[PDB]
């Protein structure tokens, strides 16, 4: 289980949920993998996910998306957003 | 971000009955028809019962409930123009053109109309509906408020327009103007602070904020249009009222930040004839 | 509503999480269907058309007499042989709304797209038939766009000029000031933007002929130009826009700039003049070393030297006017005028900031004259000089007043037909074209430097447009080795497409031997630096298309010298906003500002997705605003240095950043060489 | 038989401070002491606070409670110059004279000054309890309201009228005069409208209204008396402040129908001295 | 206070019921020994003073090379002889305020009245020291006054123009219009008021080139003469003043006069720019049978007929305008427009108003044109010629423009010295001097019209004060028997001195064979009529001068018709404002307004009674605001009569006067053929 943050430097939003992926990798990094890709640099990967718009965070398990979350989320939603797929 | 430019232009646009003199619009009232001076009387009471009301409860209960001593001071001034020149501005045309015992039977009549009395109680039960630290309550009252100032008043305001347009019945017909142009301001002002309200509210309770506003105007255009009917058939006026109208609800709507519900329509040309510095600290010419 | 603005109200309507792109399309053939083809008129044949149009005064006869009707049949044939489709609804809506030909009652439509590229074309090739099926195959697969002035009015006699831009200079006088009014009055009627030189006029409390402190200053001047445009504003078509350009060492500087604030009184105040400011390297010192700063009065500066003060170099007189008693002169501080000037265009986006010396130290015709001032798109710095019109019954010494004509290259679609040579000197040749059958009689300095001159602007477009749908961010290096490389290879075969036309003609433009394109200097640096791509990516690119190497630039420099140069400018970027809808191209070499444009058209929104615009290059069309202003700034030196004229330079800011990150961001386009500032737009 | 009189001054009277330029007192403010300076704003902020709540409340209270449209007029009238006109033109003077952190500091001292929050205590407290159809909830508000017109501004008064009378600060003394005139006015009006109530009542009624009149002046007089030691002393004129407003105490007992209750003294003497289109017709154009 | 100022304060503190006019004199006295004589530059002779003048660039040097120093010191000398003293303090403050020639830094005085008179009379002379003292002895006895151009700048070379007045016609074209703010500002930064005729100028919502409501109307051309008059403001020491005329048959007459109300917005007030509306009697006609009368399209006219709206008799092409579907037009009420005149003059004193048909009912000179505009004080008639500029490098079409050359007889020291022959005689012949040495290089169609129809303005001042001071009412009848006698006088001898230039110069104005002066049709009134006063006390006093008889005027007429007439228009009575003070004398022949007036002049409030006011003419010196404005017609449409060109006629009206009563005096004066109507002054 992976949550996968798209996210830019620019992105007021971004930098909001940037500490709340730290908290959550210190409760759940064990069962929980956190992937950061910046969409300024990684477009290709950007544009293969169909994200339109930032901060984009997808679940993947084993390497297909089953939950996709836009704009910025507080640690409890993504924890019950994370914990219906471990 | 607008209370202190209010304050300014309202203040500046200060004025009194006296500067117009009336005496010289009985060369131009002698040769209307009998339909022209009873519309033009029932009109012009309509306009001031209306307007009573706004100088009584209108302005001030709207004062009372709103927060801020600045917007509080704006709303006492407009309150004053309601009573203390808008309504000895109306006396005054109507004590120059008739006799004592034509105003009482108007003011009579124009009492006991039902078109008038729809909408002046509908306008009314708004405000005494507002409840202490209630912003929606508050908010609707706006609404009605906006509706009276940009909206009802306009199916009054037509005729004497219309004869301002014209070259007739000038020296009231300028007061008349400057009354709407107070009420304009009036309509803008009580509109910023119901967008206000309505702005803190949640996405569903916009909505049902809306479907009120869009309700209320619904039942008071169709009241408008049967108004219009009774008093400007006699006159054959009644499908340019009502363009006229539109055109000003349209403008109450913009007022409450809404979009127009009407389709733009032209108005008849003798009304319109009528109307952050952050200081170079060095080393940023340095890269 | 519509069908077809339905059907691009859908662009916006997410199924699956995604954007209906492909509702773009179905909007453009609705759009078609149902109202072009229903209200587009329709003659038997060819002939009743061209007979119908020109017998109407729709037509000029005299271009479409140099052709046999066979040949103007077969020009058609193959402007239809395309089979032109346009790509998104704005594209048709825009060109059957602003260019495509009408009725007199303005209700059918009588041009289509390959009627109007087709008229176009017989205008530029003037009699020769594979010429002007040459220029429908150029217009027709969108590799070059003429400007809005050609490209609308060129065959066509209901017509003002086909001239976008006009540059005047005006003299310290009042014969000067009024025929400058006189002459941008008649050139607003012409339809074309007039920029100002402000410059030379004695400041405000100067002396008229022993009468002292009598003058309003340039400021008057801006009050009667801005009436003017005001009166000759196109009749109601387009406001007439003007320019008034100010160097930043005259006295009424702040006067100039104070035109332009909402607390300014409407007696001090303009409305259609847009103000430039020209910034020479020597105010850009004196505000890096905190000194205080003096701006002069011209006409002491006149008196003193017999040279206006924009005329003589600010860098090496700056001393030796704040040395001479009879310069008069106030102080001011150059680091509070940064600011200021950062101020107003955070508050405005005026002025526009002209960098003199970032334009001269490159600038081929320097013998001439220095560029003083740039258009009202701040993208054309041609040498200019300034006509003294005497009295009545007195001749008047016309000097030379800019006139530029400008033509757009397609990026995409240039490098997408691997054509960057076949339409770079196709575009060249449309562009003498334009200048050579442009006069204009009420103004002879523009008619004199038309003559002379001969210079031509050959911009570019859709360049962010071409980075993004090839998976390359406009701020990567990728990007600017692209841009390098490409503008190279356009300068490349624009002057080498001068050169034969030059050999062909056997005439250069005036004054072409004082110039660095006699003498070598303007090719020094292509004979001893390559501009091949420096990435792979980037190169590949450019496969099938011969880049210009050290070699090729020495032998096109050698050419040069023996046949000189017909055009004194060619490249000019100018901002293209119009014509980039009907083209699907990005505007100018600017960024995007938003990735799907909002548009009111009517009672009902038309929204405009960027051109190639979809889910896979959704962030490789980063919008301007959320760009690095340095890496723009970067991206643009990189294409300036590949430009002998301007760029329009448009800075795209945040309302977070503050007018000390403007002045950041002004200071690194002069530090980088940017020539021209066009615009601040804030988010 | 009234009214109409008090209309007509009270419309004839109407200012705005911007009509005087106050850039003239910057340099005798420059020159007073610390001291000075500091009683001077303090006791501009003591009158604001008056006012902004005689516009906000007190006046249009009163307004709601009393019949008839032209007395409505009146007390509208006067609701606005308390807020609109006279509780503005003191920022007008702080923002001449005084820097911003200056304005912001005696802004938060009204806030904590035990004084002006016991006098506002009581004064809107007294408003806030008017009962609709109630006359002697009424009476005991335009006391109040008389209280504060007549009597509770004057401690404030004294300290710019102190100043205009040896010719210093004039320009912001002309404003406080023009205020001053204003109060006087509004003073004998709602002076009138307490009398008309008062005058309803049976004997044993009555004594019971003079009891609370009097009783609720000492309370309010007890209370100024340390305010005005508080803000005078470090100017050294307590002393002649507390002999001002007992005169001024008369004087709105005066207005209320009542005898004087203080004996009179002498006053500072330079404080006293701070005191058509005609139609053509066709035989126009034949001579 | 000063001395001066405040003996000249005791002239309203009444003593024993009386006002102390005698303390007026002490006010003179006191003014100069305290100020003039001491702040008057005096030299050791008068050789030394000419070399300071003339070297320090104060006169000019041609005009005073034209006399050996031995005539200058004997001009000097006469106008020193009569020892000339000012009667009010009044006269001799503005005089050495405002005439008087002072050093470079204004804290001297250099020039003197007897100084300044005989530069201005060694200017007029050229080379003729007998004439040169006949006009010495014509100003110092104050009998003409030249114009406030000609007095100030009459041999000076820190000058403007002498030249009053400029009336420019403005052609239907956008290089006309340009050429006409061009001339305006031209004008203007000469000092003249430029007044310019709009009525060719097409409506709002005509065609240029064939595309329909494209023109913005005259509107837009008042905006850019408004601001090209205020650009010219002369240094701002007195405002750039520009009239626009246009007719009340023109469609834009509605919004030429919106632009004066007070309620206009600012996207439509002109400010700078006077109005004057231009009335045919086909529009009084309109007006008095309350028919519905139409306001045209100027260029649907050109169009269909050829010929300008202005250009055609509106009394007879009114009709054939009417019935002509090809002529646009709108329904108007003539009435309502009248009113709205009426309205507009009540609330801002314009527009001027201009009767067309009482102009050219006795305009001499109709052959050459019919007169279409007034001048700025509405005073001067002239045909006028318009000019059509070409586009730059053509040839343009150069018409007729009028120009004020001006001056004023002081009526009461013309009769009392029984001079009206000689005065009338020199200032005709100083007045063709200043229309022959006037030469304006970038106004050619006021230079032609100059050299061609040599036109010149003679007035008449100080009749009011005449009358007063002799014992007659202005209202009386034997004031207007006596201003028969005089202007009869005065034109019999502007004629005579007319013909006799003709005769010693062998040349008339151009096209004079055309005019009634070579048919005679205009002394048929004078042939025919005796203008001899019909009262015993006027008769006496024209006792000692022979009034010219009915026998007189056929020996003039004959005189005329074999020897022609030298100008094209002689007598027009200006306003003469301030220059009326120093000549001691009440305001053209416009009743006082106030008995004394009441000036503010810094920190001072300074009181000026009329001249010769005084217990025993108190109630002859009746207030104008007083004055039955029916008899005040009365006497200028005798005093008009007399008079070739205009009189500058204000209207005095009192505050209980409505509009009504305004449109009453405005028919009464078109009734009994007044040609126009200056201001409306309601007190
Ligand atoms: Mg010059
Ligand atoms: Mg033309
Ligand atoms: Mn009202
Ligand atoms: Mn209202
Ligand atoms: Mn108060
Ligand atoms: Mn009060």
């Amino acid at each position: 289980v992976v949550l996968a943050d798209f996210w830019a430097p620019w992105c007021g939003p971004c930098k909001m949920i940037a500490p709340v992926l730290e908290e959550l990798d210190q409760e759940m990094g064990d069962k929980l993998k956190i992937v950061k890709i910046d969409v300024d640099e990684n477009q290709e990967t950007a544009g293969k996910y169909g994200v339109m718009s930032i901060p984009t965070l997808l679940v993947l398990k084993d390497g297909e998306v089953v939950e996709t979350s836009v704009g910025f989320k507080p640690k409890e939603a993504l924890q019950e957003l994370v914990n219906k797929h471990l | 971000d607008f209370t202190q430019m209010f304050y300014n232009q309202n203040v500046k646009q200060f004025w009194l009955p006296e500067e117009i003199a009336l005496n010289g619009d009985l060369l131009t009232w002698k040769y209307l028809g009998k339909n022209e001076q009873d519309t033009y009387m029932k009109v012009l009471a309509g306009l001031t019962l209306l307007d009573t009301e706004q100088g009584n409860t209108g302005m001030p209960i709207v004062a009372e409930h709103v927060d801020g001593h600045q917007r509080k001071a704006v709303l006492n001034f407009m309150a004053m123009m309601e009573n203390a020149v808008h309504a000895k501005s109306y006396s005054n045309i109507f004590m120059t053109l008739a006799p004592t015992e034509t105003i009482n039977e108007v003011f009579e009549w124009v009492k006991q109309n039902k078109y008038l009395q729809k909408k002046a109680q509908m306008i009314v039960g708004l405000y005494k509906a507002i409840q202490k630290d209630d912003e929606i309550s508050l908010f609707k009252a706006m609404v009605a408020s906006v509706y009276l100032e940009s909206f009802l008043f306009y199916s009054g305001f037509y005729y004497p327009l219309y004869f301002y347009g014209q070259g007739k019945l000038m020296q009231s017909g300028e007061i008349i103007n400057l009354i709407l142009r107070d009420e304009a301001i009036h309509g803008v002002y009580v509109g910023l602070l119901a967008q206000e309200i309505y702005n803190k509210q949640t996405e569903e309770k916009k909505a049902e904020l809306r479907e009120f506003a869009i309700d209320l105007l619904n039942q008071l255009y169709e009241n408008e249009l049967e108004y219009t009917e009774d008093l400007y058939d006699q006159v054959g006026l009644s499908h340019d009222v009502k363009k006229f109208i539109r055109y000003n609800a349209n403008k109450a709507l913009m007022n409450l930040g809404f979009d127009p519900y009407f389709e733009e329509e032209d108005i008849n040309p003798i009304v319109l004839n009528g109307l952050t510095v952050e200081p170079l600290k060095d080393d940023d010419f340095y890269f | 509503v519509p069908k077809w603005i339905q059907l691009n109200n859908e662009i916006m309507i997410q199924k699956d999480g995604k954007f209906q792109f492909d509702k773009d399309k179905e909007a453009v053939h609705s759009y078609f269907v149902d109202y072009i083809n229903q209200n587009t008129v329709f003659f038997h044949n060819l002939k009743e058309k061209l007979d119908y149009l020109v017998e109407n005064q729709y037509y000029e006869e005299e271009f479409l007499s140099l052709y046999s009707f066979e040949d103007i049949k077969e020009v058609f044939k193959t402007a239809y042989a395309k089979k032109f489709r346009f790509p998104s609804f704005m594209s048709a809506f825009k060109f059957y709304n602003d260019y495509a030909l009408k009725t007199n009652d303005k209700k059918k439509i009588l041009e289509r797209y390959e009627d109007r590229i087709s008229i176009v074309a017989l205008f530029f090739a003037n009699g020769d038939t594979e010429k002007a099926k040459e220029y429908v195959n150029l217009m027709i697969n969108q590799e070059y766009q003429p400007s809005t002035p050609t490209f609308l009015n060129a065959g066509r006699k209901r017509r003002g000029e086909l001239v976008s831009c006009f540059l005047l200079e005006v003299n310290d006088s009042l014969n000067d000031i009024s025929r400058a009014i006189d002459i941008s009055m008649q050139l607003s009627k012409l339809g074309g933007g007039v920029s100002l030189n402000l410059s030379k006029l004695r400041a405000k409390g100067e002396a008229i002929k022993d009468v002292e402190n009598a003058t309003k200053g340039v400021v008057g001047v801006m009050k009667l130009l801005d009436n003017a445009f005001r009166y000759a504003d196109q009749m109601g078509q387009r406001q007439g826009s003007g320019a008034a350009y100010l160097n930043i060492f005259h006295r009424d500087i702040n006067d100039f700039l104070d035109t332009k604030k909402i607390s300014a009184d409407e007696d001090v105040r303009v409305k259609t003049l847009s103000i430039g400011v020209v910034i020479p390297d020597k105010f850009v010192e004196l505000a890096r070393e905190d000194k205080a700063a003096y701006v002069f009065y011209p006409h002491t500066i006149y008196k003193e030297y017999g040279q206006h003060m924009d005329e003589m170099d600010m860098n090496e007189m700056y001393d030796k006017f704040v040395d001479n008693p009879r310069v008069k002169k106030e102080k001011i501080n150059p680091r509070k005028l940064l600011e200021k000037l950062a101020m107003l265009r955070s508050e405005s986006g005026y002025p526009y900031i002209m960098f003199q010396d970032n334009v001269n130290k490159v600038h081929a015709n320097n013998h001439i004259s220095k560029v003083k001032f740039s258009n009202l798109c701040s993208e054309v710095l041609q040498a200019s000089q300034v006509s003294s019109y005497t009295d009545y019954d007195e001749e008047d010494e016309i000097g030379l007043d800019i006139s530029c004509n400008l033509g757009s290259l397609n990026i995409l679609n240039v490098m997408e037909h691997k054509s960057i040579e076949k339409t770079v000197k196709l575009a060249t040749d449309s562009l003498t074209h334009v200048s050579e059958t442009t006069d204009i009689r009420n103004a002879p300095a523009v008619r004199r430097a038309n003559k002379a001159m001969k210079s031509i602007g050959l911009g570019a477009m859709n360049l962010h447009g071409y980075l993004a749908q090839n998976g390359i961010a406009y701020e990567s290096p990728e990007a600017r080795d692209f841009a390098n490389t490409f503008f190279m290879m356009v300068n490349f075969y624009s002057i080498q497409r001068s050169a034969e036309i030059a050999k062909e003609k056997g005439e250069t433009f005036d004054q072409y031997e004082g110039s660095t394109y006699a003498t070598g200097e303007y090719f020094d640096k292509y004979v001893s630096t390559d501009f091949s791509p420096k990435y792979e990516k980037i190169a590949n690119l450019f496969e099938g298309m011969h880049i210009p190497t050290t070699e090729d630039w020495k032998k096109l420099k050698a050419f040069v010298a023996e046949h000189g140069m017909y055009h004194s400018y060619r490249l000019c970027i100018a901002p293209t906003g119009s014509i980039s809808y009907v083209q699907s191209s990005t505007a100018s070499v600017m960024p995007i500002m938003e990735r799907i444009e909002e548009r009111t058209y009517g009672n009902s929104k038309t929204y405009y997705p960027m051109p190639g615009l979809a889910s896979n290059n959704w962030f490789f069309y980063k919008e301007a605003y959320d760009m690095d202003m340095f890496k723009v700034v970067d991206m643009i030196a990189t294409i300036q240095q590949h430009i002998d004229q301007g760029i329009s330079f448009t800075l795209f800011l945040k309302d977070t950043m503050t007018t000390r990150d403007l002045n950041r961001i002004d200071l690194y386009a002069h530090h980088r060489g940017i020539k021209t500032i066009y615009y601040a737009r804030t988010k």
